[PDB]
């Protein structure tokens, strides 16, 4: 409903019209998988001495 | 012309910003490969400086 643009009518221009909005993950880039499941692995670093 | 105008110039036109990548996920046709964007805004050259 975030209104971009006012027409000359009182018309709002809204971000539904241009874009569709969802709630997603930041990235979709990396991927983790334990045997054939489907899993987060959590990598811990060891902290220095 | 002003000095401002100059420094807006010099400030807008000679810098490197950030361009994504091509082809990247969420795609509905998958592409066979992953393409990134690069450029070279920063100028090195006197002649490309005037």
């Amino acid at each position: 409903n975030i209104i971009l643009r006012v027409n000359e009518d009182k018309s709002f221009l809204r971000i539904k019209d241009v874009a569709k909005v969802e709630i997603g993950a930041e990235q979709y880039n990396s991927t983790g998988r334990l045997n054939t499941s489907a899993a987060v692995p959590i990598i811990i670093n060891l902290q220095s001495g | 012309v002003t000095a401002n105008d100059v420094i807006n110039a010099v400030n807008d036109q000679n810098a490197q910003y950030a361009t994504g990548k091509i082809g990247e996920e969420p795609v509905v046709n998958k592409s066979p490969q992953v393409i990134s964007i690069t450029m070279q805004g920063r100028l090195q050259t006197p002649q490309e400086f005037e």
